[PDB]
């Protein structure tokens, strides 16, 4: 939520999308698609494994340790060895706590911000051709075919090219 | 006409909550589980050495209570204790039966070297009916007990030098006989003494002669005590009467050996991580299925479950 | 910080807005005016409560535990009953520290977050009808009473209706 | 003519300081405080249940001391030892004296069973002025001192089985005299012995004669010790003199019940979390008020102060 | 990362830029040049240091301890003293992991939003004269001598003064 | 022509790996080290006040062993046990000799009152060839050995009384005879008694004659023990036979002092923080030089490095 993207200007996700976490979905005169970004799902998918990475087995060696369970009643020693463990046992339960919860925060934001990274990209590559509607979406004033969004896609859109094209429409009276 | 072109991304119609800072439920597309919380009920026989203790506590096979003999020099990395287990003996307390069962586990091994004490003086290698081996009265097979040699029972002296490398660990004893005339028959004096001492230490018994209630056919005590004799150090055992005698030491390690209270079942299979409900996988950071672990082990924690967010938060179509 | 509105772009904050943590305030022909923005004061109030939720009133249950004062010279045991709740009391002292450092910096940055949010919900808003003068405050290139302003705040306001007149203000010579 | 239109964000002129990761001063306009630093000043009596010891320790409740004869058979959830109390019977010490007030204050109850021990060939009941009840000359309540008939005092040998499903504490001691003319006239012999023993364990003390600093009249004292008898266990109690024998078993539970040091008084109000400085509010995560607490409470922390901020940085026009 | 700037669409760093973390590189008729934005570049210097002043010099004093090393078997209470200590270093060993792990993925934040900060300010000092290349760079639509720069950087740059030759260059055909 | 104006960021050539929440590996521009991983290898004599036991435990120093005459009534902030330390006075044990040692060494002082006993009776001021002063016999300058006079032990009975504000610290001994003759000769009596008591407490001892492993000329031994006397309370000791008595007290404060195993040399520097292998510095959050530290000292760490960015990250041309 830090940026603002998904759960916010985004008003929902896309249950469709199932070759990626991010991605284009279009509409011009030839039809309408979508198309996942790699690039983009790719950067999030990493970040999370390498949370994953440094929590999933790195476990601790442990060997001959203290009594935890006794038969008998036996006062002082006894109360200390439970005190000694319960202490131990509530303090990994906060580091536990507080672990999952940080990383979740940062899961979601950085979630997040691969998102608006993306709506980045794209509105700089668009220049002066195209119009930010708010929700995530960019009202392209040219024709713009299939050929033409894939290159923004791929990355290869010369905005030049059609610049006088959209300039035309986008301050027409 | 134009274009529209829209950027966005995922969602799933079945997401699962998790906790954030600001928010103790919140739904991502997905998550994984980090509180291990079964067991496969069965404990590994691998990749650790485990000793099935069955019948047997470690102070039983260690004194060498005679349905015990089978663990005489055994190793373990760890040593489980079964629930069933029994005495069958002569009746015994410990003084500090914690430390000594503790200081056995950690040290991982029933390793028994034979040592010739010059008990001349007195009778040796007493037996009972409460210590039966093969129908025959026998005794502890570790321990010696000297009783008189016609009617006499001599101040004994005897020593002991360690002067090999790694430490030595006594185990000895003292009766505690139920009657005056018991005392007499077995020792002559009218009250013993016990002495083991080195450079640096001594342990001084007297026995105490009176009924405890009856276990297995009697009503006198033997009390187990140790000695740790370290290189250059020397062993000194003085008695004028009731000393249960070592016949040698145990070689005393320091290892990655401990012990375990266990009624679940060996199994073959590979497991780095024991407690006492059985195995369990290690590839969570936490579990929570018991605070008694020995191995590669997730750490404990109270929690049932925590989840971590794999995936962004999830908003459905 | 972290988004550098708060405390950055924006000068300073309006002691005089009392309805609300963001807000609008405006200049017209018909006069000047502020107003409180809900959905943003919300979004941040709730979070911020969220946190408070996560550490008020969740405290721990202990009963019999392990003397902390002693009255006679004991030695061997009592120092490690003393060690063990030294131990103790430096590591929760530790947890305590780190949580209110880590837990106000995130609030810190969620609220410039929040601000940002409205920054950029009002920017995507006003199309091509309007200028970012680079203070927090957008140049209105059109007639805008009253009802204008306040369809801006409601999210009601078509662009479309002023844009004409706008793009004539904006690109004239 | 146009507009200009300005987003914003609130501010104050009285902002406070809080930390960060960055900075341990930066101004927000709002904070709480997370470290409870102030008490009541008094112990709110719910709705945990006190037990204001006033004049009395929790062993002078055990043992039955004259004037803490109001205490029998009471339960508690936090017995309260407050530092004007004063022993005022026969004067006593107690090897371990810090294990049994814990297992009695952890046990939570002071309910005492009286039992028929078959004390044939010793006179019961001995008293002494420096235990009164009612200026008459008496003993601890739960304690029964044995001294010898017509000039004998025989081998006492007495058993007592547990029968029943909980456990048994039983609290005896070992008198020892001043002088050895008092010796032999209460217990004939020319030193005494005790030996209390189950199937599982076994305490046996000598007496000590000769004075110790006096106290409240006397110069002899009496040494007390502890056994716990387990179900099916037979509890075996020798003496060939001065035994103080118990009257009966107390419950020995386990529960949420301690025992807790503090002058602070009673007050009647509901609070969770008890200090020895009195009751403080849980609302707050953390607290430095007191190391010792009781019920739900902060965790105490080494810090007076931890501002958690509850708005934006402050920014004043 | 979180913001995309470094190591996002800004290729790589200058490495000749050695009097400050975050500048300007431009190229005009008059010719090419280089210079560090300190505002910047002290606010980022300035968060680290105040990290370091959390951590640097801040130690504990303790003084009679426990026993940590050992001649002699002696078991229960030896046990109960090994697990108390190799507790307590664990539990510091994790603090001191997570501290480190958390401070670095914040001051790489934390430096990628200066670096967000800083192209932010000067897009928004351009107004309608320039436009986002999409690499951290922007296209200047007007005659802009070294005089000219110096205002951008310094912050003194009056667009309204080149509006109309930037206008004109920005939307011919 | 226009122009073009690039934001941009800095870059190094040699850029330092660092640790993050998602990579274990990424490269910053600069990095700071927070674990202290090297010593000096000396222990700075400064601003702490250390004393070098050189070839003295701290025990015999206690005790007075004649060539630890030197360290009388030192003070001290750590004290600093060498292992090339060694006894040179009568052969000893000190049951819970870690407990006095701690004690001590928690301290911070070795000031000695000598206080007038009434050993009328007996002969005092007993010596040995195993404890020399300048080749005189001699004994353990805090300690008395007292023996018998023209052949007679009287029952001894005498009171010290703390009238004082502080708390006296107290060590006293039990000589247990290798011979039954040595006992007599000495003692008179066939076996000794030893009883050091307060208002509060006792302690009893019966010495046991046997030889032990002979060491530095001697097969019997002393064992030490000791009491704490407050104020308002009274020392009463009683023997008849046997006692090694003190010529005084030890004041027992309590402060920063403590205790430490280390053969690193004294140097003249200027370090908060001491460990075993020496003083190190205390810039750091961190360190893992040794679990075992004296002072101001960074906390420890398993982990040899911990990398804390200090710059953005690096991203060369
Ligand atoms: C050595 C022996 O046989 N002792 C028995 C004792 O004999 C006395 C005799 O030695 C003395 O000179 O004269 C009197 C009167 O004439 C006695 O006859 O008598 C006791 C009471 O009758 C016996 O106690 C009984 O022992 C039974 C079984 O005993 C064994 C055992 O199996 O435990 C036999 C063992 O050989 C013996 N151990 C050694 C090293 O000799 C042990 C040992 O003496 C006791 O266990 C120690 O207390 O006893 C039953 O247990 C029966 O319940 C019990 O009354 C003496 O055994
Ligand atoms: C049983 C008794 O009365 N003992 C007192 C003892 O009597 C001796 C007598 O039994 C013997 O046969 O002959 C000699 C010489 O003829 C004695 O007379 O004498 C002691 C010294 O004179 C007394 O000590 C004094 O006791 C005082 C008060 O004593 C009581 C008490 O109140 O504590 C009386 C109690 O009934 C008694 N307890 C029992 C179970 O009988 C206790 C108990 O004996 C002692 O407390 C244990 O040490 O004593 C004063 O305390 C006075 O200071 C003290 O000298 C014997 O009481
Ligand atoms: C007091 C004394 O001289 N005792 C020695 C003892 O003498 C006996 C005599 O007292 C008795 O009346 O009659 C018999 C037979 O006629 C003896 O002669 O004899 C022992 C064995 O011969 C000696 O043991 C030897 O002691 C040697 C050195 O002893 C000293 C020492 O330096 O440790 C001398 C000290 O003055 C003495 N201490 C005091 C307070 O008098 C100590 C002390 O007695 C012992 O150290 C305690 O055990 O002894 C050698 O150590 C030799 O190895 C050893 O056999 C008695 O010393
Ligand atoms: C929810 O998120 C979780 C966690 O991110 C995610 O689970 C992970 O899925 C991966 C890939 O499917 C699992 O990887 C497997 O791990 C086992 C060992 O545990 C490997 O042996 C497997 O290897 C096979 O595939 C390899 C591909 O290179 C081959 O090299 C190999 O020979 C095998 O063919 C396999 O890699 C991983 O175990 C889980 N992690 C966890 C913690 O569960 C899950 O996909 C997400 N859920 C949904 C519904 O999307
Ligand atoms: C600084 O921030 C703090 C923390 O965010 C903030 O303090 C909080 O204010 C709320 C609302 O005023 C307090 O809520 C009250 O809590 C008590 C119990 O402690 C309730 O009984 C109260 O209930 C009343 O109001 C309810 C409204 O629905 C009714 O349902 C009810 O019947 C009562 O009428 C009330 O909700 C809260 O306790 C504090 N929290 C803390 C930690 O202090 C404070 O407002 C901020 N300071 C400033 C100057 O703005
Ligand atoms: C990598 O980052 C580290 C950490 O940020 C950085 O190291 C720091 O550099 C500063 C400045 O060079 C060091 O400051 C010095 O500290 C000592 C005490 O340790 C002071 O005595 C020094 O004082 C001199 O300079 C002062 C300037 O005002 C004068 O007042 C004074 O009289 C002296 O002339 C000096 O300030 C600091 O110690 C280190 N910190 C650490 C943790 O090392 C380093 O520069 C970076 N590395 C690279 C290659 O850039
Ligand atoms: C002191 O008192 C105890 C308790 O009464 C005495 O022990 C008891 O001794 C009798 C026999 O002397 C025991 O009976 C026996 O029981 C076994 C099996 O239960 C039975 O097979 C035998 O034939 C015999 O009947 C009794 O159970 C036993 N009690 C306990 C608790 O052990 C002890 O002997 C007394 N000592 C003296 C010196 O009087
Ligand atoms: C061994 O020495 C101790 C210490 O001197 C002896 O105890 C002392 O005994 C006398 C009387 O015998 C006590 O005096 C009494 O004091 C009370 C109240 O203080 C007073 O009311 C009496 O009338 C009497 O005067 C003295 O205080 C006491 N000292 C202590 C410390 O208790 C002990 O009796 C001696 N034992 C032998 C066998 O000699
Ligand atoms: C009980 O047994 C022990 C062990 O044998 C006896 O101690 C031993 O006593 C002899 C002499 O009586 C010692 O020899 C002496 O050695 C020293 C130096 O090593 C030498 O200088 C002397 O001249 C003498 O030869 C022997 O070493 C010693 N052993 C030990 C381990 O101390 C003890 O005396 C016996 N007691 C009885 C009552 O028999
Ligand atoms: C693993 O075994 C432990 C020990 O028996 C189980 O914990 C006990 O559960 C009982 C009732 O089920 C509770 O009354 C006890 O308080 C628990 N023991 C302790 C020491 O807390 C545990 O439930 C088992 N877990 C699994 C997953 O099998
Ligand atoms: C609560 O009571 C404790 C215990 O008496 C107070 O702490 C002691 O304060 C004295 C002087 O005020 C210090 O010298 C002691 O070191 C403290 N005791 C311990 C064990 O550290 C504490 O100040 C009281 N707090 C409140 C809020 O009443
Ligand atoms: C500081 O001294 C300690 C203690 O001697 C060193 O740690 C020991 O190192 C040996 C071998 O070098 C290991 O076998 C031991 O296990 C270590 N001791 C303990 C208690 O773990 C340590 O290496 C020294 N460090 C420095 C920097 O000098
Ligand atoms: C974009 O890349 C895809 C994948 O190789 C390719 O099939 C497609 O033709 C490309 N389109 C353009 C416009 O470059
Ligand atoms: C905006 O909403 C407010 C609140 O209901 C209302 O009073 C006002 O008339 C609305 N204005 C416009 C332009 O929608
Ligand atoms: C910008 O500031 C620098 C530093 O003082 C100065 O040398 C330069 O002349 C200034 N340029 C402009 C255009 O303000
Ligand atoms: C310490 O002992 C050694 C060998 O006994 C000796 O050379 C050295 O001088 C002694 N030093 C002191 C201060 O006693």
């Amino acid at each position: 939520g830090i940026f603002g993207a998904i759960a916010g200007f985004i008003e929902n996700g896309w249950e469709g999308m199932m070759d990626g976490w991010y991605g284009f979905r279009h509409q011009n005169s030839e039809g309408t698609g979508q198309a996942a970004d790699l690039k983009s799902t790719q950067a999030a998918i990493n970040q999370i494994n390498g949370k994953l990475n440094r929590l999933i087995e790195k476990t601790n060696e442990k060997f001959h340790q203290i009594e935890k369970e006794f038969s008998e009643v036996e006062g002082r020693i006894q109360d200390l060895e439970k005190y000694v463990e319960d202490t131990k046992i509530d303090l990994w339960s906060y580091n536990a706590e507080l672990l999952v919860a940080l990383e979740n925060q940062h899961t979601i934001d950085l979630t997040d911000s691969e998102m608006n990274k993306l709506f980045e990209r794209t509105r700089k590559q668009l220049r002066e051709n195209a119009e930010d509607m708010g929700n995530g979406c960019f009202k392209i004033y040219h024709k713009c075919d299939n050929a033409c969004i894939g290159s923004i896609r791929n990355g290869t859109y010369d905005h030049d090219v059609y610049r006088d094209e959209a300039l035309n429409n986008r301050f027409q009276i | 006409p134009g274009a529209t072109l829209c950027l966005g991304h995922h969602a799933v119609p079945n997401g699962t909550l998790v906790k954030t800072i600001t928010n103790d439920q919140i739904e991502v597309t997905n998550a994984t589980e980090l509180v291990q919380s079964s067991s496969t009920g069965r404990i590994c026989d691998s990749p650790h050495q485990i000793l099935d203790g069955e019948n047997c506590t470690l102070i039983d096979a260690l004194l060498g209570d005679p349905h015990c003999d089978g663990f005489q020099n055994k190793e373990w990395d760890l040593f489980v204790e079964r629930s069933k287990a029994y005495s069958n003996c002569y009746p015994y307390d410990v003084p500090d039966y914690a430390s000594l069962r503790s200081l056995v586990a950690s040290s991982g091994t029933l390793e028994f070297n034979n040592e010739s004490f010059n008990w001349t003086g007195v009778a040796q290698n007493g037996t009972s009916s409460a210590c039966k081996r093969r129908s025959i009265n026998s005794f502890f097979s570790r321990l010696n007990w000297l009783h008189q040699l016609k009617y006499r029972y001599p101040a004994l002296n005897v020593t002991m030098p360690n002067n090999d490398k790694f430490d030595k660990l006594y185990i000895w004893g003292v009766h505690h006989p139920s009657t005056d005339s018991d005392q007499t028959s077995l020792y002559t004096q009218a009250s013993g003494r016990v002495t083991v001492s080195t450079k640096r230490s001594q342990q001084t018994v007297i026995p105490n002669i009176g009924s405890r209630p009856w276990v297995r056919g009697i009503s006198s005590r033997i009390s187990i005590y140790w000695t740790i004799v370290k290189p250059g150090d020397i062993l000194l055992i003085n008695s004028t009467g009731n000393l249960i005698a070592p016949r040698g030491y145990f070689k005393i390690r320091s290892g990655k050996s401990s012990i375990m209270r266990s009624d679940a079942p060996i199994g073959k299979c590979n497991s780095e991580c024991i407690t006492p409900n059985g195995s369990i996988p290690n590839d969570k950071p936490f579990q929570n299925v018991n605070r008694i672990t020995y191995g590669a082990c997730p750490r404990y924690v109270k929690q049932n479950t925590l989840k971590l967010a794999t995936g962004m938060r999830n908003v459905p179509e």
